[PDB]
């Protein structure tokens, strides 16, 4: 008996060779490899396979190799492939990928993927399956972020503020122990993932120290707390005795120094550098030199991604009004053209393509928007096919070589830089259950539904008081896992482990999962997948003209992007 | 008026739908949103109006056409649900294929 | 160059299913009033006692159709179906409680569906 | 001195003898007595009765026989009767029925029902006052769900899920110890009562009975996980030694037996058949004859309540998209037809008329509308009225009978069947305070307020920035008793006998009460109350005729219904 | 806009009151929600144009009558309260027995 | 619909637009709030209809002038600021000192 590949694909989800493609770019997957054994697939529902005696096991108690949710017939795209699998959970982790079902009967069956009386399923045939995007800029302004963050498939939020204050508005800080206990109570309420960062300022260790001992996960360095040599290198001697990440906003004055003076004070540390194209902030105009360095993590924020018609004129403008700076002042117009490059906007499309640019975050409410990181990685991947052609690495006509290294920039390499890659970031055995689930047609758009720690936080879902949960209007809603005391088991609270051993979350009463934060500080640029590239990055001083290798890096900006009007309502 | 919570939910449907109606009136092809609450909105009203079921899952076929829309609109809708108090009850019409 | 959002191309070819195991024909008749639809992963000796067949043609064995798909007898339908062989450890728990072990003990199984009256036991 | 009857029900409600029309049905119940004193009534506000030295009490403490609250001049309509009383709550426990105020100077206070310093009045006069619906079968889908429910007047869900998965959106299933530990936490957040079914297959005992010890109230058999007679053997195993009931959902393809088959594997035990009708499930044809048997607690789903010019279609239309049935595939078509039968549901109306289908439910977002059980119960037996007339056991006129028979179908019957009618499910003194306070006009429509464990939860009320709470816009909100902490007094997790014995609640944290299902396993139809006919159903397999003692049971669907088009803006 | 919760939720009184014409506009008799926020949104619309708290008890009892509504739908309705901004800020309106 | 927060929030704007223009046509001097919504709805409307960020910081300026408004508004509105789905995706609109 065989099944036409058109029937196999609407019935099952794609198999082998089968493409699909990504919203309504010209970017298309192609399934590399596929787990199941052909005639036993799982799937549930009335005369279905998972049911008592069949594909459903009867015998086995919870702990004995059964699941308590398999995912049945995810397409998974990761940094690690790009192949058709089912995802077991277990106790809030990724326990198993491959397939799920009955050993009694079927072959092929993963030894720990047992579907049984514990266990629930969720259909992801014609899904594409994805890890929960880590944003590494998230300014806490307005706790109405985080359902903008959900819906667009962000499940860790790492950045810093304590809402609509100017100190938080401009930078990722929460500044000092009580600030930051204050804030890691406030976390107990946000059903996402977090971890907040400290203000990476001083002269003397101490009053930089007592922030990650009471509970920081990392810090920042701005330039409107003074980006100076001495608080960059304090903010580094903490970060290597602590173990947590520091991020980087530079002096764009070059008030204290040049970008050779920074580089000099990180003295070769590790180190995140925020916005590496400038626009968001930074040494002006080379700022974006940083991402050739091999002690670099560089990520961009996304108003910048990718280059279009109006991105110029939105940005002198907003950079304008933000700063209270008047167009009939000459330093104002000088210190915004200086700031506000289309050359150096450009060429970050292309840094991004070739692997340079490792990273992308948002910048949420401070110049970036929290529900437009994952959106805007694949506009910019389908304006690079578009502009540059496949990438030389493709074959059998897919953008696979594409497609992990763009997803790579908003899973795993993010989780590397923040030292938490080994709870999150990717659909790996041994990693926290946060996946997105994403119809084809919605991919990078609007989620379908967002899991954390196993249960499903966030859906796209109809009204309420319908006789089936499909009728409109459909729209983002808050799920059963955001409800009660489950908020505490489906999200993580990430540390450092000086605060964790010094019993911070017995102290302030925290109830979320504690995450510790460490591996942070002997990593660099060769550490981020599908983004490992160093090079000589030349920014002319004159004419902002970008240079790799001798090739002078330019780009046309777009008139027109997908994942864009056909979707929204405004 | 004692508004339940499905009541000021579905006030959201006919306000987009109202938005979406201004757009097409000014010559634009619509968007998947647009064209979902246009649909959704005439079978409320149709309901409110005592059509039955039958008649609104005929009509819902005809409200718009793929001129009417952005390229790859009518393969994204593949139906469109909608309850709504009929004479005899909240009642679901689905609406197979809107756009041909 | 028309976009469908999230549309498919699938590659050539066609899918076999249970690709290796035994295939094995039947005639099985709903001697019932009511109608009886058969998934795909049930042990096909434990079907409703009113299927009429070979019993022992079913032990080890379930229908050769796609996962999750089913084969329906109307009221007095008689047809043929195609069976494949279970896979795994060979073992069958629950359902109907005719096997709750390997299904290598045909001897056993019978006796079981004899003595409960499932019909075609011969 | 003497009060004109018509100004006397104006001032005080209704007394005995005078009649209320039910919402725009033509539905009459009847005053049967009255506990008041005439001249002695209860009343809030100025120059009012319940002033300190007068109808208040101010010598005693709150422990010596004073109220908490008192509901004045209620309406009641219950099981227990249609009649006039007080409503006194003390620790969130009615303790009182009967005539409230102070002994000092009132004839007829009952002793325990002293108006004094502690106690608040909510008047209840031109109200009528029921039990909160008890909802036995709920898909735990979207949390929206709960707010539709209350606003229908629904205070306790009983169901199973996880949210928007596919197990939990077929099936009301939470399965597993993990699951089911993680929406206990959830539940801490859900402003009702609650009780969670596990997963009720399985050929070994255990991975059934880790789920009741796990903190689940009960099981379902459901023919997605397979209904088979192991599934269905081993369930009501567990069931029996833990004193919890069992919900089916029977093989619809009549797969592994037909209904006698499913009959043979219950072996007498008990067991509550959902959707007995079938539309929602069952064995087809003929699964409705299940509601004959004396060991079976049968509940109607809402979507066929009442039989309309509209339901066969929408019903066909709903099966076939949520199945992913094809029109053209003459199997799918076969099913459908085998399924959706206007001979049984027609019967459905006049099997509930008669006392053979003893509850009602939901079905709430997998087959069923979360807020139209108590809607769809007054709907039908307003239909029946229309064409079978009056039943024969009625007096002076009143509808008091069938109301009766009605009310017990959401509120006593389902809390009896489930093993929790020593704690809600009827207006008697000892239980806890779930009221419903409804102006008659939207009686079954639109809850005024919703009183849960003895605090107002839910409202229709108006602009919370106006000088006096009536100013629009009026809509259901959510009350002080589901904010902060106050939601855990005011809601009951129901729980297993075993889970209770074993610590779940301090080991998951859990600070809702606690309720203890118990005396579920030796009840039958006989207990139902005013709903406990039992006699031989058939089922004729060819035309699908339903027979009781020899007649056949037909009945014609209609055009329009009350509780609709007057009401409701969508 | 700086909207406060009191303008947020008044909002949908007028978006009620928008729905509601539209149904009376196709010939439609007016249900209980319907009637009541076409007469809400007036008073709160009069408010807005400056008439006095008096013109506006007086104006509501002559919004919608009788024919305009369903059978025991001006049984249904004892009054319509509503706060608006006056020239002289916010005030409550009453409207007793408005469909006679 | 997929509606997110933005889209379910941004409604709001439309809708208040939508009453403002009815306070306008039947001849008041609009206050703050309608101001700003009016021209909010005006910039989130020209991006669908696809017109430039540059285009809609012109044309915002001549959307009300002083004599549409109460004294004093066009003093307490500095700028108004929106972002709406251009053809090229979400940008941010500033129009200073949109009534002279
Ligand atoms: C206002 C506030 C900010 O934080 C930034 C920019 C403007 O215009
Ligand atoms: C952008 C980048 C390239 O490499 C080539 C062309 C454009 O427009
Ligand atoms: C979609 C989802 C369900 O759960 C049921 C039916 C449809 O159409
Ligand atoms: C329904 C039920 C009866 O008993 C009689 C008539 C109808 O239509
Ligand atoms: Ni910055
Ligand atoms: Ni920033
Ligand atoms: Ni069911
Ligand atoms: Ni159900
Ligand atoms: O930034
Ligand atoms: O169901």
């Amino acid at each position: 008996m065989k099944i036409n590949r058109q029937q196999y694909a609407e019935s099952y989800g794609p198999t082998v060779g089968d493409q699909v493609r990504l919203a309504d770019t010209d970017l298309w997957i192609e399934v590399e490899k596929d787990y199941t054994t052909y005639g036993d697939e799982a799937n549930f529902g009335g005369g279905k396979v998972l049911r008592e005696g069949m594909g459903e096991n009867g015998t086995y108690t919870r702990t004995e190799n059964v699941l308590d949710l398999l995912l049945t017939n995810a397409l998974i795209l990761d940094y690690t492939g790009i192949y058709k699998a089912d995802i077991g959970v277990k106790d809030g982790y990724i326990v198993g990928i491959g397939k799920g079902g009955n050993p009694d009967i079927m072959d092929g069956v993963t030894p720990n993927m047992i579907v049984g009386t514990a266990t629930e399923v969720i259909a992801a045939e014609g899904k594409i399956v994805t890890a929960g995007g880590i944003d590494t800029h998230v300014h806490f302004i307005n706790p109405d972020q985080v359902d903008v963050a959900l819906a667009n498939g962000i499940t860790t939020l790492f950045g810093g503020g304590t809402g609509p204050a100017e100190g938080s508005k401009a930078t990722t800080v929460t500044p000092g122990p009580w600030n930051i206990e204050k804030m890691l109570k406030s976390t107990e309420g946000l059903p996402i993932n977090v971890g907040i960062l400290g203000k990476g300022h001083g002269s003397s260790i101490a009053p930089i120290m007592e922030q990650i001992d009471a509970g920081a996960a990392g810090l920042k360095i701005h330039e409107d707390w003074g980006a100076t040599p001495a608080s960059i290198d304090r903010s580094l001697t903490v970060a290597d005795e602590a173990d947590v990440q520091v991020a980087i906003h530079s002096d764009t004055l070059n008030e204290a120094g040049f970008l050779e003076d920074t580089l000099r004070a990180i003295n070769g540390r590790v180190i995140h550098s925020f916005h590496v194209e400038g626009a968001g902030g930074g040494h002006a105009p080379d700022i974006m030199a940083m991402a050739g360095h091999p002690n670099v993590l560089p990520s961009s924020t996304n108003p910048t991604r990718p280059f279009t018609v109006n991105t110029i004129d939105e940005h002198l403008d907003m950079l304008m009004v933000c700063h209270h700076l008047k167009q009939n002042i000459p330093e104002d117009v000088a210190f915004a053209d200086s700031r506000i490059r289309p050359e150096t906007i450009a060429a970050e499309d292309i840094l991004h393509d070739l692997g340079i640019i490792s990273m992308m975050s948002t910048d949420a409410l401070a110049m970036g928007r929290a529900g437009e990181m994952v959106l805007r990685t694949w506009q910019t991947a389908d304006k690079m096919k578009k502009q540059r052609g496949p990438l030389a690495e493709e074959k059998n006509g897919s953008d696979n070589f594409r497609a992990k290294r763009y997803v790579s920039k908003y899973t795993i390499n993010p989780a590397i830089a923040q030292g938490i890659a080994h709870e999150v970031g990717s659909i790996e055995e041994g990693k926290f259950a946060d996946l997105v689930l994403w119809e084809p047609k919605f991919f990078g758009v609007k989620a379908d539904r967002v899991i954390k720690g196993g249960i499903i936080a966030y859906a796209q879902i109809g009204d309420p008081s319908a006789s089936i949960p499909t009728p409109q209007p459909v729209m983002g809603r808050r799920m059963y896992g955001t409800v009660g005391d489950l908020i505490h088991d489906t999200n993580i609270t990430f540390m450092s482990k000086s605060s964790i051993q010094q019993g911070v979350p017995a102290k302030l009463g925290l109830k979320r999962r504690i995450g510790t934060v460490k591996n942070c500080r002997n990593i660099g640029k060769k550490d981020m997948k599908w983004n490992d590239v160093t090079t000589d990055i030349d920014i002319n001083p004159e004419t902002y003209e970008v240079k790799v290798d001798g090739e002078v890096l330019t780009c046309e900006p777009v008139k027109e992007l997908p994942m864009a009007q056909r979707y929204f309502l405004f | 008026m004692h508004l339940n919570p499905a009541e000021k939910e579905k006030l959201q449907i006919f306000l987009a739908s109202e938005l979406a109606l201004k757009r097409k009136a000014r010559g634009l092809k619509l968007n998947y949103p647009e064209a979902v609450a246009i649909i959704t909105s005439f079978i409320m009203e149709g309901a409110r109006d005592g059509k039955t079921v039958a008649m609104l899952m005929e009509e819902g076929k005809h409200v718009l056409t793929r001129d009417d829309v952005m390229e790859g609109v009518p393969e994204m809708i593949d139906d469109i649900q909608a309850e709504a108090t009929f004479p005899d009850g909240t009642k679901l019409v689905t609406v197979h294929n809107p756009i041909s | 160059n028309y976009i469908v959002p999230g549309e498919y191309r699938v590659a050539e070819g066609e899918i076999e299913i249970n690709a290796g195991r035994e295939k094995t024909t039947i005639r099985v008749s709903n001697t019932g009033d009511r109608p009886i639809q058969v998934g795909s992963h049930i042990h096909f000796v434990e079907v409703n006692k009113e299927l009429l067949f070979d019993r022992a043609e079913g032990i080890g064995r379930r229908l050769n159709i796609p996962s999750g798909t089913a084969a329906r007898f109307e009221p007095g339908e008689e047809m043929e179906v195609e069976l494949t062989e279970l896979g795994g450890n060979r073992e069958v728990f629950g359902i109907s409680d005719l096997t709750n072990g390997s299904v290598d003990n045909k001897e056993l199984i019978l006796q079981r569906a004899k003595e409960l009256g499932y019909k075609g036991v011969e």
